[PDB]
RNA sequence: GCGAGAGCUAACUUCCGUAGCCGAGAGGGAAACAACCCAGACCAUCAGCUAAGGUCCCUAAAUGAUCGCUCAGUGGUUAA
RNA sequence: GAUGUCGGCUCGUCGCAUCCUGGGGCUGAAGAAGGUCCCAAGGGUUGGGCUGUUCGCCCAUUAAAGCGGCACGCGAGCUGGGUUCAGAACGUCGUGAGACAGUUCGGUCUCUAUCCGCUACGGGCGCAGGAGAAUUGAGGGGAGUUGCUCCUAGUACGAG
RNA sequence: ACCGCUGAAAGCAUCUAAGCGGGAAGCCAGCCCCAAGAUGAGUUCUCCCACUGUUUAUCAGGUAAGACUCCCGGAAGACC
C-alpha cells in the first residue's frame, strides 16, 4: 500500500469531480481517476484514501495514486527514456520531427512523434525519446524498440542504454 | 356478457432510451404495445399504444456485452451464417437492436407482425413525429 | 469519378510501336449536362448526362419538360455518375489522356438458354461409354434425404448474356477528339452498335 | 378478466395480487368477471375498490 | 425407480424380483415428448379454491421482501 | 403390401483433428533448410501405369498433391467393372441331386415431374391521383489460389 | 494466437484487475453483379389537371398526359 505524494509549488491539482487534473510549469495535464475513491490535498502535501478495504478498492488505490504520481513528476521533472542502437553500422537522423532508423531493412523506418513527444539523436547510434507524460513516451519508444528486438545471437537491435541483453550462442 | 371496446384513441407516446438497459425497456416498451396495462385490454384486436424511441445510440449494455452479444442472420446460401457483435450493429444501425428485442417481445403470428408497425425507433435526440404530440413515458419498474 | 458514354463500333489491328495491338474502337460523342444532383437537392452527389440523339416527335411531353429545364435538346439515354462536375457538357477530350486506365462496361451479348456446359463450365458426360441420354445434363443436383433439398444458389440451365459486365484497367491507346472517338486495348463486352460506359480506373493499380 | 384486473389495479399504483390480497382482507367477495366489468366500465367504482384494498393491507 | 444376473457397473440392451405408470388414461406441468411430476374426466356454467409447476415480454401470476454468493453468460450439459 | 446394394462418372457443399498457402511461441533456432506447438477453414489440393476397385505400390511433377461428414452424399442423374438369378467349366465337397461369399466366360438397369426444393422468364395486384424517365442501397450474391526470376545483396549471418 | 505501454492488489515484479497500443490468406468495409414485394414498398426531375352523369342510375362514362393492340424488324428471345 502507498500513501504520501511529494507535489513540489509548481503544481495545480485542481481535484474537481473524478477529473482530478494537474496543470504544469511544462504543460497542462488531465487524468481519469476512480470518483468512488477520493482524492485531495491536505496540507503541503496530498493523498489518496479509500472506502471499503476489500480487494478491489486495494486494486483501484495504488493504482489511482501512482498515477496522480506519474502526473506529478510529469509536469515537475519531464520524463525522458535513452535507446541504444547497436549492430553492424546502424543508425538513426532527423528529418524535421521524424526519426530516421536504418536497421538494416532494405527499406528504411521513419516514425513520426505524436503530439507532446520530442525525438533527440546525439551522436547517431543512440536516440532519446522525451515529453510531458509519461504513459506515452513508454507507448512510443515501445515502438522505436520494437522495430527490431535486439535478437537471441548477437544483441542486434535497439535497448535500453544499460540493458543487459542475454545472448544465447548459436554454431 | 363481458366488455368488448372499440378502438378509438390512436394514443402515442415518447420513450428515451438514453442510459436504460436494453432487455427492460423492451420489456416496457413491448408491453405498452401490446395493450397490456389498458384496463380494458382485448386481445384479439390490437390497442396498443404508437410507441417513439429516442436516442437508441446510447441504450444501456450491462458489460461485457457489446464485445460478447451476437446477433445472427441466415441467407438461405451455404454459408449464409452472417454475425454481428452489439457494438458493431449499434454503430452501423442502432434502431436494429431495439426492434430486435421488442420484436422478440411480441407475438409472431399475424397480429404481432401487425404490431411491428406501432414502433418507431430513431437514434439520437429528435425525431420527425411532432405532429402526433406525443406524451412522454418514463423509464420505471413503478 | 470521370465518365462518358457511346458506342461500341468495332474491334481492329492497329500498331503502336512494333508491336500489333488489338483495339476496339469505340465513340463517345458529346454528352450534354442535363440534371445535376447534390445532397441538398437528391441526397447524393452526381450527375445525368445523355448521348444519342432523338427527335421531338419521339419524345414524352414529360421528357421534354425534363431537357428542356436545363435547356438541352434530347437524347434517347440518359445515365448518371457519381461524383462528377466540370461545367458546360462532356466529351472524351481531356476527359481522356491516351495512357490512361479505363474500366469499360456495356451489356454481353445474350445466348438465350443455356445448358449447364456453355453456361456454367459442366464437365458433361461419356460420348460412349454406354452413357444413356446422359450426354449433356447436369449429373445430380443434390445430396440424399440430408437435406432432402436443393442447394439456393445451385448452377443449372438458363439465360446466359444479356448482362451488364465490366471490364477493368483497358489502356487508352488513342484518342481522336473531334471524331470524339477513343481506341481502346482489348475488348469491350456487347455487340456492336451497344451503348458502353468508359470510366476512370475503380483501382489505383 | 385476470389482464383486465391486473390492468385497472397499475393504473392506479397497486400490483393485482396486492390488490386481489386486499379485497380478500377486507371481505370483499367480488367475482373477477365482476372485477374486470367494473375496472373497465366505471372508473371511479373501481378506484374505490383500490382505495378500500389497499387500507385492507395497511 | 429399487434389487440381481448376463453385458464393458455399454445400450431407447437382455433375463428375473419388486412398486408405480402406459398399455386400456383424457386433464395441468416437464418448449415439443406412451412412461417422469401433479392428478383418475356423469353432463351444463363468461363462478370460487388449490396440486405439480410457475409469476421481466412472448405467456396466467411479486421487475416481491431481507441476508448473502457468482461477473464466468457460469447460469444454459463430462473427467483425470 | 420393397428405405436399390461396391466402385467409377457427374455434380456439389460442410467439419477442422490444417497437405499448401498467411500470422505466431519454442527450438537440440548462426544463415539457409527444418522440428514441434498455438491462431487460422479465404482459396487452392496435377496427369498417368497396374487392379472393378475403395485403398495401396509405382512413373513424372508440385506451394500442396489434407483427413473426414453429407443414407460409407449423389442409379425417378449416367455407367454396370465388383457382388447375389437362370447357362457353362475348373478346383474342391457330396454315394447322389446339389453345394462354396473359391475361381472362371456369359448374362433386359423402367419415353411424360403432381407438390416441396432449384435455375430461368412472364401474368396479377399492391406501394392513397394518372403517367415518362433518372436513381439512394436496407439487404444479398460472386470473387479471395500460387510458383518462378530479378533488385535489394553475394549484403545480415557464417571459419568457410 | 502472439507481442508489448502504463500498472495495483502483493513497497519487488507482472501486458490487466480500470485503462492503452501493435497484430493473419480469416472478420467488417473497400472490387464486381442483383437489389424498394426494403408491404418498413424510399428519393429526384418532369408532364397532365381539377370533366360528365334527374343519390328512381353514390359509382361509373367520355377524356388529358400517356400506353396498349396491330404491322415490319432486331446484335432480344422457347412463349412471354
Ligand atoms: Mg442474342
Ligand atoms: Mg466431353
Ligand atoms: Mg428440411
Ligand atoms: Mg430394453
Ligand atoms: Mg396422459
Ligand atoms: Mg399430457
Ligand atoms: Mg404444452
Ligand atoms: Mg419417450
Ligand atoms: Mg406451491
Ligand atoms: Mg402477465
Ligand atoms: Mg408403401
Ligand atoms: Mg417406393
Ligand atoms: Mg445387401
Ligand atoms: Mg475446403
Ligand atoms: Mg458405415
Ligand atoms: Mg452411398
Ligand atoms: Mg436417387
Ligand atoms: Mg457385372
Ligand atoms: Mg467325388
Ligand atoms: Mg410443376
Ligand atoms: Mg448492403
Ligand atoms: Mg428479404
Ligand atoms: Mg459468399
Ligand atoms: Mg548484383
Ligand atoms: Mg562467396
Ligand atoms: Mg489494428
Ligand atoms: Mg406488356
Ligand atoms: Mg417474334
Amino acid at each position: 500500500g502507498k500513501q504520501p505524494i511529494a507535489v513540489p509549488s509548481g503544481v495545480t491539482v485542481n481535484a474537481q469531480d473524478g477529473v482530478f487534473k494537474v496543470k504544469g510549469p511544462k504543460g497542462e495535464l488531465t487524468v481519469p481517476y476512480n470518483t468512488e475513491l477520493t482524492v485531495r490535498q491536505d496540507g503541503d502535501q496530498l493523498l489518496v484514501e479509500r472506502p471499503s478495504d476489500a480487494q478491489k478498492h486495494r486494486a483501484l488505490h495504488g493504482l489511482t495514486r501512482t498515477l496522480v504520481a506519474n502526473a506529478v513528476k510529469g509536469v515537475s521533472d519531464g520524463y525522458t527514456i535513452n535507446l541504444e542502437l547497436r549492430g553492424v553500422g546502424f543508425r538513426a537522423k532527423l528529418t524535421g520531427k521524424a526519426l530516421e532508423m536504418n536497421i538494416g531493412y532494405s527499406h528504411p523506418v521513419i516514425i513520426e512523434p505524436p503530439a507532446g513527444v520530442t525525438f533527440a539523436v546525439p551522436e547517431p547510434t543512440r536516440i532519446d525519446v522525451s515529453g510531458i507524460d509519461k504513459q506515452l513516451v513508454g507507448q512510443v519508444a515501445a515502438n522505436v524498440r520494437k522495430v527490431r528486438k535486439p535478437d537471441a545471437y548477437h544483441g542486434k537491435g535497439v535497448r535500453f542504454v544499460g540493458e543487459q541483453i542475454a545472448l544465447k550462442a548459436g554454431k | 356478457k363481458t366488455y368488448i371496446p372499440k378502438n378509438d384513441e390512436q394514443n402515442w407516446v415518447v420513450v428515451d432510451a438514453s442510459g436504460v438497459p436494453l432487455g427492460r425497456l423492451a420489456t416496457l416498451i413491448a408491453s405498452r404495445i401490446r395493450g397490456k396495462h389498458r384496463p380494458d385490454f382485448t386481445p384479439n384486436m390490437i390497442q396498443g399504444d404508437f410507441v417513439v424511441v429516442i436516442n437508441a445510440a446510447q441504450v444501456a449494455l450491462t458489460g461485457k456485452k457489446l464485445d460478447d452479444k451476437v446477433y445472427t442472420r441466415y441467407t438461405g446460401y451455404q454459408g449464409g451464417l452472417k454475425t454481428e457483435t452489439a457494438r458493431e450493429a449499434l454503430s452501423k444501425h442502432p434502431e436494429r437492436v431495439i426492434e430486435h428485442a421488442v420484436f422478440g417481445m411480441l407475438p409472431k403470428g399475424r397480429q404481432g407482425r401487425a404490431m411491428h408497425t406501432r414502433l418507431k425507433v430513431y437514434a439520437g435526440e429528435t425525431h420527425p413525429h411532432s405532429a402526433q404530440k406525443p406524451q412522454v413515458l418514463k423509464t420505471q419498474p413503478l | 469519378m470521370k465518365g462518358i458514354l457511346g458506342t461500341k463500333i468495332g474491334m481492329t489491328q492497329i500498331w503502336k510501336n512494333d508491336r500489333a495491338i488489338p483495339v476496339t474502337v469505340v465513340l463517345a460523342g458529346p454528352c450534354p449536362i442535363v440534371q445535376r444532383k447534390t445532397a441538398q437537392t437528391d441526397g447524393y452527389e452526381a450527375v445525368q448526362i445523355g448521348y444519342a440523339p432523338k427527335a421531338e416527335r419521339k419524345v414524352n411531353k414529360p421528357m421534354q419538360g425534363h431537357f428542356a429545364k436545363a435547356g438541352v435538346a434530347p437524347t434517347r439515354i440518359l445515365r448518371e455518375f457519381r461524383g462528377f462536375a466540370p461545367d458546360g457538357d462532356s466529351v472524351n477530350v481531356d476527359i481522356f489522356a491516351e495512357g490512361e486506365k479505363i474500366d469499360a462496361t456495356g451489356t454481353s451479348k445474350g445466348k438465350g438458354t443455356q445448358g449447364v456446359m456453355k453456361r456454367w463450365n459442366f464437365a458433361g458426360g461419356p460420348a460412349s461409354h454406354g452413357s444413356k441420354k446422359w450426354h449433356r445434363r447436369p449429373g445430380s443436383i443434390g445430396q440424399r434425404k440430408t437435406p432432402g433439398r436443393v442447394y439456393k444458389g445451385k448452377r443449372m440451365a438458363g439465360h446466359m448474356g444479356m448482362e451488364r459486365v465490366t471490364v477493368q484497367n483497358l489502356e487508352v491507346v488513342e484518342i481522336r477528339a473531334g471524331e470524339n472517338l477513343i481506341l481502346v486495348k482489348g475488348a469491350i463486352p456487347g455487340a456492336n452498335g451497344g451503348l458502353v460506359v468508359l470510366r476512370s480506373a475503380a483501382k489505383a493499380s | 378478466w385476470i389482464q383486465r384486473i391486473n390492468a385497472g389495479a397499475r393504473l392506479h399504483g397497486m400490483n393485482y395480487s396486492t390488490f386481489i390480497n386486499g379485497l380478500k382482507r377486507a371481505n370483499i367477495d367480488l367475482n373477477r368477471k365482476v372485477l374486470a366489468d367494473i375496472a373497465a366500465r366505471e372508473p371511479e367504482a373501481f378506484k374505490a375498490l383500490v382505495d378500500a384494498s389497499r387500507n385492507a393491507r395497511q
